[PDB]
RNA sequence: UCGGCAAAAUGACCCCGUAACUUCGGGAGAAGGGGUGCUCUCCUAUCUUUUGAUUAGGAAAGCGGCACAUACCAGGGGGUA
RNA sequence: GUAAGGCGUGGGAAUCUGCCGAACAGUUCGGGCUAAAUCCCGAAGAAAGCUAGAAAGCGCUGUUUGAUGAGCCUGCGUAGUAUUAGGUAGUUGGUUAGGUAAAGGCUGACCAAGCCGAUGAUGCUUAGCUGGUCUUUUCGGACGAUCAGCCACACCGGGACUGAGACACGGCCCGGACUCCCACGGGGGGCAGCAGUGGGGAAUCUUGGACAAUGGGCGCAAGCCUGAUCCAGCAAUAUUGCGUGAGUGAAGAAGGGCAAUUCCGCUCGUAAAGCUCUUUCGUCGAGUGCGCGAUCAUGACAUGACUCGAGGAAGAAGCCCCGGCUAACUCCGUGCCAGCAGCCGCGGUAAAACGGGGGGGGCAAGUGUUCUUCGGAAUGACUAGGCGUAAAGGGCACGUAGGCGGUUCAUCGGGUUGAAAGUGAAAGUCGUCAAAAAGUGGCGGAAUGCUUUCGAAACCACUGAACUUGAGUGAGACAGAGGAGAGUGGAAUUUCGUGUGGAGGGGUGAAAUCUACGGAUCUACGAAGGAACGCCAAAAGCGAAGGCAGCUCUCUGGGUCUCUACCGACGCUGGUGUGCGAAAGCAUGGGGAGCGAACGGGAUUAGAUACCCUGGUAGUCCAUGCCGUAAACGAUGAGUGUUCGCCCUUGGUCUAUUCUGAUCUGGGGCUCAGCUAACGCGUUAAACACUCCGCCUGGGGAGUACGGUCGCAAGACCAAAA
RNA sequence: GACGCAUACCACGGUGGGGUCUUCGACUGGGGUGAAGUCGUAACAAGGUAGCCGUAGGGGAACCUGUGGCUGGAUUAUCC
């Protein structure tokens, strides 16, 4: 545009959609899980990826992944709920964090096992 | 006068890339022929004759093949002779060729000079 | 009670305020509110045929009562098929 | 809470100001509170006395002042939203009274109808503002938490009193909600002070010590207060800090991993252990303390620090990663499962990508993950981008505001510019030194600004006199499907009539419906009617665009050329607005040949709501209104200046030297350059520059939803989000 | 100084409209995505009837048809 029409009108900014609403720009978001299920994932991938439908503080309804192999979640499970999304799975944006509350951690896990709750095994 | 001055200083510069002798500058005036005389000073162009000043003034100009780019600013601006070295820094295109013609109270100058003669104005062009 | 049938209520003038919708004419007195008697004193006018005091309207200060359209007369209103 | 009664910055006049500094004058007499007074009242002139314990020392009062604060006003600067266009009625102004310390519609009365608003009032939403913090080659963006300056508030609303100062966080009165006692009549309370507790939350600390220092209140002091502060406690929350050793060491030990099972087979690995040295940090034991913070004196910190001694490598290394982006690879297990994933992608029997072993890489008392900000992102482009074919030129104009726009001479001093003065708080950023060893300070610079004074006079603005090159007129020549009105012409189609004539015509890929012996098609002449105007004729012409075609006449808009004519910058663009605007469609009345949505029939086909055939309504035409849209396209906004040529052509003029040149004017083809992602554009640019407007910011959702305006409707315009 | 249950102003409270938002709602739409189902074959080649724009009508459904416009279609030694 002229100078005199940038001083009329200016300029705006890009629009872009946030990615977590839900969270409400906190870390994380305490819940309860009201559906522990399986979902298949979106084509080329083939799996039964473990999810939970969760509740949070803020009564918002959420899709949360539960990472790892295997976990001890029940309906009614206080789980802790961080950002990030799973890409075979779209509508589920949110992982559960291992080791805190509810959700266990994975013993036996021994690579990279801070992202999974697993303590470090004493040397004996 | 801008516009028919950055008019002129357009003419000069595309007569200049098409390799000719000299050009004719219609209309004119006194701010015209003062940034002719700094630039024959710097030796930009050869030479300049005004024709008929105070009835219908036109002006020839001879060309030696030296302008790259002869700009007049088609807005206010105004400098400072503290100002005059940043703004000449951030306005020729090299940052080291080429002059800033300043209209100052004392006269139609070129940065450097008006530096030097500590006066202040407004920023007519430049010529690299 | 078949059903507010019947009754009760509203009701006048002046001022404020008036919605949905509309064929832009309406709806509309929508709805909802306030004042109203008398005495004195000013102001205005009554196009005063007894013009230096009489009527109408308005301000302002008072007076009495439960009550000032005191009797008589005199719309109930709104929403929706 | 507050979007301007606030804040930042600079000013002003119509005010007050306890304590503090400096002058001058006074400090007299009665009464009242059970008793008195520096308490209250009265008289003069305003007051108030205490102390020979504080006797010329305090205190008070009045008048002049300095200083410091406070109140009031004001210029400039300081959000989003028009899918919010009108708002105001003490409102805007005047007069006169009142009120205030003080100007003032601050408000009573009277008078006028003003005031604010498209340069965005009012409505709605959000928000304390600043110094500054983080990021960033300058600009910007986000933030306004700590700390300091200003403002606002103190459970929620409303008030005033006292006072120099408050409409007062830990004061008073009233109303409200909540709450605690109550002997039941009634009372009491307000942590958004410091600690602390419930609650909410992903998440944020001790119910600590001392007034030693600094600051503050009271007191003549001595002192007394001070959860201001100072200092300890908790928390890897942050910080370019320090440490976890320094050497040596081959039985290359054991053990682990890999291996034609290569060179001690390769590697963990000189790694460990062992041996020698040093003990920072932390640990333990002591000793001086006018070491130091503090001095006349006073030390919470301080169970510290400092100094000395004991001891023994002793007490101190993880986290992420190793397919590519990206530094770092092998074995086993699994077998599109389990799982991984920032992106691209991995896993379906030899997976460097999943999980474990072994090895390795980066950082390191941290390191990853999530959230949030800036950068990379020139990905909202001022710096520094675009719109022919990728997102994006408004269908086209006219014009309001606004923006932008020729020459000379003279004047002036508002902008501009030079210097001086004032201001720009401190802290922070930058420079430098010293200090310190994860810590501090001084002096500068910066603070790009505003006010005042005095210079300058080129530019912008303003004033005056002039100029003619841009715009506009006139005179004289022209061209034109420019527009509107009124007349008129012929060909052809259809229908009808009359002669002659007799068998089909029409139509298809092939057929059939249809039409024809009531005589068609065909042939001659005639009649009626509507619509469109062949040839000319087209890369021609005209119009702003949409558009405009037979001919005549009337009325009329614009354009071109020439001039030793006038006039004198009157110009360009154009938000909001206004107008014009194919076709289809709508309303009323006409008209209706041909064509033809819908529809009927005949066919094709698996079906055929089509394409083909045959009938054919609205419509297509006229008059008057509405609508306001098109691939309204050159998919190219309007304008101005400049840039090598060649070939044509429209309409003029001049020169001609018998056939052409020159110069304007539009319209085309080609091209040197230059430009372009490429195709291509190229004096009618998409070239070299500029002015002004419109528009774009990944795809889909979507030109959809909602709302407003407009329309008789059909719909149109502005136009999102999940 | 009272003081008057004297006027004014005024909070709370009552009441009627506006402006601007918001909870819930029988039902009825739209959009996005998907393995594979049903019906057809609309577009891309002249895509089998060139395609597309505005507008109008018609149809299970893509779509078809008129009308004006566009080329962002292919094919095809100008002739008084
Ligand atoms: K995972
Ligand atoms: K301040
Ligand atoms: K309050
Ligand atoms: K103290
Ligand atoms: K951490
Ligand atoms: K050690
Ligand atoms: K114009
Ligand atoms: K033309
Ligand atoms: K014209
Ligand atoms: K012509
Ligand atoms: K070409
Ligand atoms: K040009
Ligand atoms: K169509
Ligand atoms: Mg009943
Ligand atoms: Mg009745
Ligand atoms: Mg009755
Ligand atoms: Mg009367
Ligand atoms: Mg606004
Ligand atoms: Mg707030
Ligand atoms: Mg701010
Ligand atoms: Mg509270
Ligand atoms: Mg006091
Ligand atoms: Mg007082
Ligand atoms: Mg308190
Ligand atoms: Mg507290
Ligand atoms: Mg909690
Ligand atoms: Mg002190
Ligand atoms: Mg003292
Ligand atoms: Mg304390
Ligand atoms: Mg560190
Ligand atoms: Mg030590
Ligand atoms: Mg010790
Ligand atoms: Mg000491
Ligand atoms: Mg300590
Ligand atoms: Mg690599
Ligand atoms: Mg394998
Ligand atoms: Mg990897
Ligand atoms: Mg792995
Ligand atoms: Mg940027
Ligand atoms: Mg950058
Ligand atoms: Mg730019
Ligand atoms: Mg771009
Ligand atoms: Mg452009
Ligand atoms: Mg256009
Ligand atoms: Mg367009
Ligand atoms: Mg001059
Ligand atoms: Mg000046
Ligand atoms: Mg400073
Ligand atoms: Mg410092
Ligand atoms: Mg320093
Ligand atoms: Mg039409
Ligand atoms: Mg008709
Ligand atoms: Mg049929
Ligand atoms: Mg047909
Ligand atoms: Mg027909
Ligand atoms: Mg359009
Ligand atoms: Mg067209
Ligand atoms: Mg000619
Ligand atoms: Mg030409
Ligand atoms: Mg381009
Ligand atoms: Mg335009
Ligand atoms: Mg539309
Ligand atoms: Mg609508
Ligand atoms: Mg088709
Ligand atoms: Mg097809
Ligand atoms: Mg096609």
């Amino acid at each position: 545009p002229t100078f005199n029409q940038l001083i009329r009108h200016g300029r705006e900014e890009k629009r872009r959609t946030d990615r977590t609403r839900a969270l409400d720009k906190c870390p994380q978001k305490l819940g309860a899980c009201l559906r522990v299920s399986t979902r298949t994932p979106k084509k080329p991938n083939s799996a039964l990826r473990k999810i939970a439908k969760v509740r949070l503080s803020n009564r918002h309804d959420i899709f949360a992944y539960i990472p790892g192999e295997g976990h001890n979640l029940q309906e009614h499970s206080q789980v802790l709920i961080r950002g990030g999304r799973v890409k075979d799975l779209p509508g589920v944006k949110f992982h559960c964090i291992r080791g805190v509350k509810d959700l266990m951690g994975i013993p036996g896990r021994r690579r990279g096992r801070s992202k999974y709750g697993a303590e470090k095994p004493k040397s004996i | 006068g801008r516009r028919i001055l950055n008019d002129a200083l357009r003419t000069i510069v595309n007569a200049e890339r098409r390799g000719k002798a000299s050009v004719e500058l219609k209309p004119i005036s006194t701010v015209m022929s003062s940034f002719l005389r700094i630039m024959k000073e710097k030796g930009y162009i050869k030479n300049f004759q005004v024709h008929d000043p105070h009835r219908v003034g036109r002006i020839t100009v001879d060309l030696q093949g030296r302008v790259n780019d002869c700009k007049a600013l088609t807005y206010r601006q105004d400098v400072k002779a503290k100002e005059i070295e940043e703004y000449t820094e951030r306005t020729l295109p090299t940052r080291q060729w080429g002059y800033v013609v300043v209209t100052t109270p004392d006269g139609i100058l070129d940065h450097e000079e008006a530096i030097k003669r500590n006066v202040g104005g407004q920023v007519l062009g430049f010529f690299y």
